[PDB]
């Protein structure tokens, strides 16, 4: 039930040189999927683990 | 001419009923939560969230 546009938006909003309020939504679930691609880092990864 | 054997009758009825018009009226009808909603191929209608 999560929708993850706010991680995204969090992400982009820290980036710091993007303004979020021009970027759909599309865009940032495009940005999610790529994101979801990626082997996390391995502190994180542990921490979850 | 009038006959009373000719024209005495028994009338036969029902002593009582009630009749009802909407019948949807008596199904309590719920639904789950849109985000939650699946589709014909029982995967949710919107998968991106």
């Amino acid at each position: 039930q999560k929708k993850m546009k706010s991680i995204v938006e969090d992400f982009l909003k820290r980036l710091q040189i993007f303004d979020i309020s021009r970027v759909p939504d599309d865009q940032m679930y495009r940005l999610r999927d790529r994101l979801r691609l990626l082997p996390v880092e391995i502190r994180r990864l542990d921490i979850f683990n | 001419q009038f006959d009373f054997r000719a024209s005495m009758h028994m009338l036969t009825s029902n002593l009582t009923f009630t009749v009802y018009s909407d019948l949807l009226a008596f199904v309590s009808a719920d639904t789950v939560e849109p985000i939650n909603a699946v589709a014909f191929d029982n995967m949710r209608i919107m998968n991106e969230l």
